[PDB]
């Protein structure tokens, strides 16, 4: 039997303050940037072809 | 001559001998017309059950109120016309029999120790005297608020096994108990391996062999809970507040068995009248006298077979039990980083000042060797403790207390006027360091 | 003299990998108590955002 | 004397974190896109 991630990360990280600390720190970094991307198609997706990202390709370059 | 060097090679050593019926011997040559002889039982208060709790104590007073062969107080005059000391103890592992004796008497000791061992008389006529004796007892033993905060704390972790119970068990059974039981008691746990035999003096080991002679021995355990909770008794009428604080430890055998004596011998301890005052160089011992944070305070060590105890035990005046709290807590965790080899030095001459002169006097060995057979068995690896000692680095000891401190669970033992006594959950937030 | 003092259970209250008076609590300890704290650092990370 | 323990690593350990957080704050630079930066 092998220790599931979080008696792992618990020895790991949560153990020791910084490390605990560390990650939390690390994890927001890429998340707001997957986070901000990932969710913007959920607003956009809906709204199509009502605003000139989708509108102007009418007359965008011309 | 005497070289601590040389003094832990020249030791006479404990002998090993068996019976068929699963008996062990052994002893030791002290040169000396004395002999301390003992027996010991690893018949636990967890073997027992719920009705069967407090029965071996009751049990162990029956025992010189005159055996099976022997009837009531003639035995006593024969050991008192010898002239011989005689005493027993119990423990919530292991009860006790033994005596300090002449080498001469030897002969008698063991086919009187031998008969009373197992053969009992059992009679009715001490039942009710005891059991009011016991009564008694029982209800005087509220005077000591010591060993009344004990027992609080096994059932705090240990509820949920026979671990935690009382020795001395329910006021109910001490009226409820009947012989058949103790009978039955007596049948299940007192065969061998259960026996354990020695006794040491100007005893060599083959006339005892001998003198073992042929009379008798003989013919379950679980792990258990640890449970970090509290248990909070509030009376306002007394002066003062026995508190202590734990977490559970190893086993009895381990590697581990051994950093944890140096690990203790750390903190050291202060009380009211030793003449310390504030020079010592425990950080507590000297600060918590300095505002005398504390009346006294000590720490224990036990480790039983599966589990052991980790903690200490102090006193104060309420108003500011707070401080203690507070300032015990560093003391175990600036160990747990930033810890140092020369404070060990002291502890580690300390414990091995401690163990050397442990073995003062004929008795404290025969002692030893029981708990050592029903521990490590054989071994008393006496130059090796030190070996065992020099193992410790302070890497070895900032790696124990990596274990069982830093951001555990402990429970709360303690007695009225518990009331300033700091909330649990800061106890918990304040176990663990945020750094600071 | 009381000496007989205690809660029956907290089952209903109590967790599974504790349901046993015969089992190590520094068998669960190491992953179970993570868990606990798990709670805390990721809750902290929307904060930041 | 000094005995200078975990602590250093520690104390390497402490500073180590705000500083992302300066980069993370606003007002550090742009590193390699590594994992999405819009242009």
């Amino acid at each position: 039997v092998a220790p599931t991630l979080t008696a792992r990360l618990y020895s790991l990280l949560f153990r020791r303050t910084s490390t605990f600390a560390l990650t939390i720190v690390v994890g927001a970094l890429f998340f707001e940037r997957a986070f901000d991307q990932g969710a913007d198609a959920i607003y956009e997706h809906i709204n199509e072809g009502k605003l000139w990202k989708h509108i102007k390709h009418k007359y965008e370059n011309k | 001559t005497a070289t601590y060097a040389q003094a832990l090679q020249s030791v006479p050593e404990t002998q090993v001998s068996q019976l068929d019926n699963g008996l062990r011997v052994a002893s030791e040559q002290s040169s000396q017309p004395t002999c301390t002889v003992g027996v010991w039982i690893d018949a636990g208060s967890r073997y027992e059950s719920e009705k069967n709790n407090g029965a071996g104590y009751f049990v162990e007073h029956l025992a010189f109120k005159g055996t099976k062969n022997r009837p009531g107080n003639a035995l006593e005059k024969e050991v008192e016309s010898m002239g011989a000391h005689l005493n027993a103890y119990s423990t919530r592992e292991h009860t006790a029999y033994y005596i300090k004796a002449l080498s001469k008497d030897l002969p008698k000791a063991v086919e009187l120790l031998a008969d009373i061992v197992q053969n009992c008389s059992l009679e009715d006529s001490q039942i009710e005297k005891e059991r009011d004796v016991i009564l008694q007892e029982l209800q005087e033993n509220d005077t000591s608020m010591r060993d009344v905060v004990f027992n609080y704390l096994h059932a705090t972790a240990f509820q949920g096994t026979p671990l935690a119970q009382s020795v001395e068990g329910p006021s109910e059974n001490v009226r409820k108990l009947s012989r058949a039981d103790l009978t039955e008691y007596l049948s299940r746990h007192y065969k061998a391996p259960r026996m354990v035999l020695a006794a040491a003096g100007g005893l060599e080991h083959r006339q005892l062999l001998d003198l073992a002679q042929k009379h008798f021995s003989g013919l379950t355990l679980s792990p258990c809970r640890f449970t970090g909770s509290q248990i909070c008794h509030r009376e306002d009428g007394l002066p003062l507040a026995h508190v202590a604080i734990a977490v559970e430890g190893p086993g009895w055998a381990h590697p581990d068995n051994v950093a944890l004596q140096v690990a203790n011998a750390i903190i050291g301890h202060y009380d009211c009248t030793y003449g310390g005052g504030a020079h010592l160089s425990s950080p507590l011992a000297s600060i918590a006298a300095t505002n005398k944070l504390c009346q006294s305070f000590q720490t224990f060590n036990i480790c039983y077979a599966d589990t052991g105890l980790l903690g200490a035990h102090f006193v104060c005046d309420h108003m500011s039990i707070d401080d203690m709290m507070f300032v015990l807590q560093g003391q175990w965790m600036r160990l747990c980083t930033s810890a140092t080899e020369s404070e060990v030095l002291r502890g580690k001459n300390l414990l091995r000042n401690a163990l050397v002169s442990h073995l003062d006097g004929t008795t404290p060995v025969c002692e030893d060797i029981g708990r050592s057979l029903l521990t490590y068995g054989r071994r008393i690896p006496l130059a090796e403790w030190e070996s065992r000692i020099a193992e410790v680095d302070a890497r070895v000891v900032r790696e124990v207390c990596s274990k069982y401190f830093y951001d555990q669970c402990p429970a709360v033992a303690g007695f009225g006027p518990i009331e300033q006594l700091p909330d649990y959950n800061r106890i918990r937030s304040g176990m663990f360091w945020l750094r600071f | 003299s009381h000496t007989d003092i205690k809660v029956p259970d907290f089952s209903d209250y109590r967790r599974p990998e504790v349901l046993d008076s015969t089992k190590s609590s520094k068998e669960s300890s190491e992953a179970r108590k993570g868990f606990s704290y798990l709670v805390t650092a990721t809750t902290t990370v929307g904060v930041a955002y | 004397r000094q005995l200078a323990r975990n602590w250093v690593p520690t104390a390497s350990l402490w500073g180590a974190v705000g500083a992302v957080g300066l980069v993370w704050a606003t007002d550090w630079r742009l590193i390699l896109d590594w994992v999405p930066y819009i242009n």
